[PDB]
RNA sequence: GAGCCUCGGUUGGCCUCGGAUAGCCGGUCCCCCGCGGGGUCCGGUGCGGAGUGCCCUUCGUCCUGGGAAACGGGGCGCGGCCGGAGAGGCGGCCGCCCCCUCGCCCGUCACGCACGCCGUUCGUGGGGAACCUGGCGCUAAACCAUUCGUAGACGACCUGCU
RNA sequence: CUGCGGGAUGAACCGAACGCCGGGUUAAGGCGCCCGAUGCCGACGCUCAUCAGACCCCAGAAAAGGUGUUGGUUGAUAUAGA
RNA sequence: GGCUGGGAAGGCCCGGCGGGGAAGGUGGCUCGGCCGAGUGUUACAGCCCCCCCGGCAGCAGCACUCGCCGAAUCCCGGGGC
C-alpha cells in the first residue's frame, strides 16, 4: 500500500445475502486511503480479518468520502497503531497537532516511516479520536497548549540558493 | 537579539506561495512550522500555512487566538494596517520594485536621459566639493 | 567577462561543483583565498582522510604514483579536475580555463569577487556541526608558506581598509552634494521614483 | 549600432548516458534558468557563426571569412532554461561551450 | 499591433530603428514609416514576423493616407533579359536606384501629418532618432516593451 | 600601405574586514591613540534603495536658434611629483601651447529614402610569419676540433690556449 | 542462437526484443559535476561515526551490549511532601 | 452534473441553555513610567471558544485559488515543432 495526501472514506458493506440468511447484517469502517479503490482494497482487507467474510462472497454497499466538520479548527488527533517491525508486531498510541483527521493520519504516517521504518503495508490503524487540551501525554503537543505563545525564527536559513548563483553580498541569516 | 516573534495576531508578508506579495495576520500556531493565519481584509483564507513562506513584520494587532474569521477583521480595521504597510518603506521599495519591472521602452529611455542629466550635475558638484574640501585642507 | 570568487566560507565539493559546470561552458573562473574554504565533519575525520589520500601510493615507483598537492589551491584545482573530464580535449581545456590562488595575488587583489551562496557554509551547514578550515589542513598535512600568505594578506587588508575608507568618504560627499542640490535636478529624481528608483 | 540577439552556450547534442543525438543541439541562454521564462525563445532563429580559411559569399556586402550555420528553438529542456535547438547542419562538436546568437526576429510579441 | 504604434524593425538595414506603423496593405505587409528627418525610414513595408510592437502608441485616426500607394506602388521593375547579356553589360552597370520624385512628394505629405502629432508626446522625437540594441544585464524575455 | 595564417568575442564595475541567537551608515557634545583609528552615547534603515533584485556610459550624424545647466574635454597633447614587489604592471597628483561648446528640453531642415529579406554592429592599429619610411644604439656568443683529469662504457662533466 | 535502455564494470538481473529515418511519449532507471535532466524559494522526521551511510541478483557480517539520541509498552510514589 | 441534493466559511443578527481556555477583573510577587509588561490562584462574560434548541437572499467545488470526482452533465480561441 502507497501512500499520498490521504483521505478519510466510510465504507458500509454486507456479504451477499443467502437462502439461510435474507437480511445480513452490514458493517461501517473508517479507512484512510489515497482513492476509494485502495480504501475499498483495505476495508475488505480488514473485514476478512475480522469477520468471515470475502470480497467475492460480500458487497460494498456504499463508499463515500468523509469531510472534515472544522476544517478551520487546531484539533489534537489521538492515533492507535499497531504496526510490525523487524521483529514481533507492537501497540502503539501517538499524538499529533492538525487542522484534519486526514491530515493527522498522513502525518502519523510519515512519522512512523521517519522513525520506525514502518511501511504502510505493516502499519494498521485501530482508531483516531479527538481529544481536548487536556487527556494529552506527549510534550511534544503538549507544549504548544499556549495562550501567550511567543517564539521568534532565530536561524533563517535562506532559500532561492540557486536564484543568481554569483552575487556580491553576501546573504542574511537574521531577520 | 530577536525583534520579532510568532505571536498570535502579528501581520505577515507572503514571500511566496499562491498568495504572494499579500499580508496576513497570525491566528493560532498549528505546529513547529505551520500556523493558522487569517487575510479577511488582504483577500485570504483561513488557512494552514508554513513558517518559511511568510516573513513576519513588526505590526502585531490584539485579536483572541481562535477568533471565528469576524474579530480579526474588526482588529485589522481599527488598525488601519493597510495605510501603516503602504507608508512602511518595505512596501514603498516593494512598489519600486514592480515599477521598475513594469517599466517600458519609451519609459526606459526617458529614464536613462534623465539618470545621464542627474548624474553629470552630481558629478560636477562632487567634483566641485572635492576640490572646496582640498583648498580648506591645504 | 570572467567570474572573481572568494574561496573563504564555502565548502569545498559544494563551490567545486559549480566551478567544474561553469568552467565546462566556457566560463573563465578565477577562485581567490583557498585557505578560507572549509570542509564538513571534524578536523581529525578530514585530516585521516588527506592521511588515507598520501598513503595511497605507487608501491613500484612512487615517481609515476598520485600527485599528493600540498598546496589549497592546487587541491582545490584537483578536486575540481575529479568532475571534469580531464582525459578529453575539452576537459583539458576547461582545466586551462580555470585559474585557483593561494591567498589573492595583486593581479585579483582590486577587483570586486562574487559570493556563491549555494555553496556557502551557512547557508549549506548546520550551525551545531563542525568543520575545517582549508589552510589548516593543508599546513598540517605539508604546506609550507601559510605564515608568508597570512602577512600578505593582512597587508593588503590594510591597503583595502585604506581604499574603503577613502570610498566610504566619496560617498559621503556624493550625499551632502545630492542633498545640497536637489533643487535644480528636482525634476529628473521626479521621473527617476516615478518609474521604480530612489525609493 | 548594438547587439540585436540574445547569447547562448552550446551546452551539448540531445544525448543519453552512452547515446548522443547530434541532430539535436542544446542551448544555455543567459538570463533564463527556470522553464517558466523560455516560452519567449520558443521557436526563435539562431545562428552559430564561425570564420574560416577560404573567403565565402556574404549578402549585402564584399566577401567575408566569415560562415554560419542557421537553425530552429523547438522546445524547452528540463526546468533550467535549457532549450533545444535543431539546425540545417548539425553543429560540428568543436563549438561545444561556445556562443551562438539567438535571433529576435520570429516576433510573436 | 494597431495603427499609430511604435514598431522596431529588426532585418532590414534599419536595424533597431524605430517606426510607426500607418496600415496593413492587401499583401498583408506593414505599412511603416519613420520620418525622414527623424528616423531616415521613408514609406516602407515590414512584415509581422520581424517586428517588435513597443507598448507606445500614438493617435493616428486623424490622418488621410494616400489611397493610391499600395503593395503594387511598392515594387521593384529592373533586370530585363533581352539585352546582349555578353562581356561587361547587361544590369551590372547603371550603380543607383532612382528616388522616384513621387515617393519624394508621398512622404512630404505624409511627415506633414506625422510629424505634429508625435511632436505632441514630449520626448517622443528623441525616443523615435534612438535605435534599439541589446547591453549587458538586459534580457528580452525579462524586460517588457 | 597592401600582404598570408590563427582565432575567442559583440560596453565596463578600479577592490574593506567580517558575523549569522546579527549587522550597515553618520555625528561624534565626550575620552584615548597615531587628517586618520578605537571606545561610550545618540540618530536613520535591516527580508538589505549607501539593493549585483545593483551601479556606471549611451547605441545615429550634422546646419542654426532658444531655454535650463556649464569651464569641461581633446590633440595615443607635451614636461615634473608619486602610489604600486605576491604573479606591480596599472593608475593618481601638478605646470605650459592650441582647439572644441559636447550633456538635458524645444523649433529647423539635410544625410544613396539602395524600393522587406542572412552572417549588421565592437574588444582590434587583435596574435604569429614575410616584405616598403626615418631617428637613437649595437657589436657576438655557443658547439665542433685541440688539451686536462677532480670525470668517464660512448656521450656527458671539471679545465687551459696573443 | 540476442542485439537495445538501466545495474559504473558484466551470460542468466529490471525494462524491452531488432528493416533505414523524422517528430512525440514512456518502461526499467535516474536529475551536484563527470553525465541528459529537481538551477522545486519540495513536505515531514531520524542520524555525528578518530571504520558513518548511500538502492534486487551483488560483491559483504553475527551473537552480546551502550542514560549517544528519538519514539512506544508496563509498573510503582509525589505536598499524608518523593 | 454529482456528493452528507456537498463540509465549513463570509454578512445582519435575534429569544434562550450548559461547559471550557482563564480577562476592561481581583490578586501574592517581579520589572519600568495611577498606567504599561511578565507570571498564579477560584472563576461568571463586559477577550473569547464549543454544544443543544430556530431562521435569512449571498450562493457556486467560489480568482478570499481551504481540501474531490469529472463531461453527448463541454465548447471556443491562440502559440511552438
Amino acid at each position: 500500500k502507497a501512500s499520498g495526501t490521504l483521505r478519510e472514506y466510510k465504507v458500509v458493506g454486507r456479504c451477499l445475502p443467502t437462502p439461510k440468511c435474507r437480511t445480513p447484517p452490514l458493517y461501517r469502517m473508517r479507512i484512510f486511503a489515497p482513492n476509494h479503490v485502495v480504501a475499498k482494497s483495505r476495508f475488505w482487507y480488514f473485514v476478512s480479518q475480522l469477520k468471515k467474510m470475502k470480497k467475492s462472497s460480500g458487497e460494498i454497499v456504499y463508499c463515500g468520502q468523509v469531510f472534515e466538520k472544522s476544517p478551520l479548527r487546531v484539533k489534537n488527533f489521538g492515533i492507535w497503531l499497531r504496526y510490525d517491525s523487524r521483529s514481533g508486531t507492537h501497540n502503539m498510541y501517538r499524538e499529533y497537532r492538525d487542522l484534519t483527521t486526514a491530515g493527522a493520519v498522513t502525518q502519523c504516517y510519515r512519522d512512523m516511516g521517519a522513525r520506525h521504518r514502518a511501511r504502510a503495508h505493516s502499519i494498521q490503524i485501530m482508531k483516531v479520536e479527538e481529544i481536548a487540551a487536556s487527556k494529552c501525554r506527549r510534550p511534544a503537543v503538549k507544549q504548544f497548549h499556549d495562550s501567550k505563545i511567543k517564539f521568534p525564527l532565530p536561524h533563517r536559513v535562506l532559500r532561492r540558493q540557486h536564484k543568481p548563483r554569483f552575487t556580491t553580498k553576501r546573504p542574511n541569516t537574521f531577520f | 537579539v530577536f525583534r520579532r516573534f510568532v505571536e498570535v495576531g502579528r501581520v505577515a508578508y507572503v514571500s511566496f506561495g499562491p498568495h504572494a506579495g499579500k499580508l496576513v495576520a497570525i491566528v493560532d500556531v498549528i505546529d513547529q512550522n505551520r500556523a493558522l493565519v487569517d487575510g479577511p481584509c488582504t483577500r485570504v483564507r483561513r488557512q494552514a500555512m508554513p513558517f518559511k513562506c511568510m516573513q513576519l513584520t513588526d505590526f502585531i494587532l490584539k485579536f483572541p487566538h481562535s477568533a471565528r474569521q469576524k474579530y480579526v477583521r474588526k482588529a485589522w480595521e481599527k488598525a488601519d494596517i493597510n495605510t501603516k504597510w503602504a507608508a512602511t518603506r518595505w512596501a514603498k521599495k516593494i512598489e519600486a520594485r514592480e515599477r521598475k519591472a513594469k517599466m517600458t521602452d519609451f519609459d526606459r529611455y526617458k529614464v536613462m536621459k534623465a539618470k545621464k542629466m542627474r548624474n553629470r550635475i552630481i558629478k560636477n558638484e562632487v567634483k566641485k566639493l572635492q576640490r572646496a574640501a582640498l583648498l580648506k585642507a591645504s | 567577462q570572467v567570474l572573481v570568487l572568494d574561496g573563504r566560507g564555502h565548502l569545498l565539493g559544494r563551490l567545486a561543483a559549480i566551478v567544474a559546470k561553469q568552467v565546462l561552458l566556457g566560463r573563465k573562473v578565477v577562485v581567490v583565498r583557498c585557505e578560507g574554504i572549509n570542509i564538513s565533519g571534524n578536523f581529525y575525520r578530514n585530516k585521516l582522510k588527506y592521511l588515507a589520500f598520501l598513503r595511497k601510493r605507487m608501491n613500484t615507483n612512487p615517481s609515476r604514483g598520485p600527485y599528493h598537492f600540498r598546496a589549497p589551491s592546487r587541491i582545490f584545482w584537483r578536486t575540481v579536475r575529479g568532475m571534469l573530464p580531464h582525459k578529453t580535449k575539452r576537459g583539458q581545456a576547461a582545466l586551462d580555463r580555470l585559474k585557483v590562488f593561494d591567498g589573492i595575488p595583486p593581479p585579483y587583489d582590486k577587483k570586486k569577487r562574487m559570493v556563491v551562496p549555494a555553496a556557502l557554509k551557512v547557508v549549506r551547514l548546520k550551525p551545531t556541526r563542525k568543520f575545517a578550515y582549508l589552510g589548516r589542513l593543508a599546513h598540517e598535512v605539508g604546506w609550507k608558506y601559510q605564515a608568508v600568505t597570512a602577512t600578505l594578506e593582512e597587508k593588503r587588508k590594510e591597503k583595502a581598509k585604506i581604499h574603503y575608507r577613502k570610498k566610504k568618504q566619496l560617498m559621503r560627499l556624493r550625499k551632502q552634494a545630492e542633498k545640497n542640490v536637489e533643487k535644480k535636478i528636482d525634476r529628473f529624481t521626479e521621473v527617476l521614483k516615478t518609474h521604480g528608483f530612489l525609493v | 549600432s548594438g547587439r540585436l540577439w540574445c547569447k547562448a552556450i552550446f551546452a551539448g547534442y540531445k544525448r543519453g548516458l552512452r547515446n548522443q543525438r547530434e541532430h539535436t543541439a542544446l542551448l544555455k541562454i543567459e538570463g533564463v534558468y527556470a522553464r517558466d521564462e523560455t516560452e519567449f525563445y520558443l521557436g526563435k532563429r539562431c545562428a552559430y557563426v564561425y570564420k574560416a580559411k577560404n573567403n565565402t559569399v556574404t549578402p549585402g556586402g564584399k566577401p567575408n571569412k566569415t560562415r554560419v550555420i542557421w537553425g530552429k528553438v523547438t522546445r524547452a529542456h528540463g526546468n533550467s532554461g535549457m532549450v533545444r535547438a535543431k539546425f540545417r547542419s548539425n553543429l560540428p562538436a568543436k563549438a561545444i561551450g561556445h556562443r551562438i546568437r539567438v535571433m529576435l526576429y520570429p516576433s510573436r510579441i | 499591433i494597431t495603427p499609430g504604434t511604435i514598431l522596431i524593425i529588426l532585418t532590414g538595414r534599419h536595424r533597431g530603428k524605430r517606426v510607426v506603423f500607418l496600415k496593413q496593405l492587401s499583401s498583408g505587409l506593414l505599412l511603416v514609416t519613420g520620418p525622414l528627418s527623424l528616423n531616415r525610414v521613408p514609406l516602407r513595408r515590414t512584415h509581422q514576423k520581424f517586428v517588435i510592437a513597443t507598448s507606445t502608441k500614438i493617435d493616428i485616426s486623424g490622418v488621410k493616407i494616400p489611397k493610391h500607394l499600395t503593395d503594387a506602388y511598392f515594387k521593384k521593375k529592373q533586370l530585363r533579359k533581352p539585352r546582349h547579356q555578353e562581356g561587361e553589360i547587361f544590369d551590372t552597370e547603371k550603380e543607383k536606384y532612382e528616388i522616384t520624385e513621387q515617393r519624394k512628394v508621398d512622404q512630404k505629405a505624409v511627415d506633414s501629418q506625422i510629424l505634429p502629432k508625435i511632436k505632441a508626446v514630449p520626448q517622443l522625437q528623441g525616443y523615435l532618432r534612438s535605435v534599439f540594441a541589446l547591453t549587458n544585464g538586459v534580457y528580452p524575455h525579462k524586460l517588457v516593451f
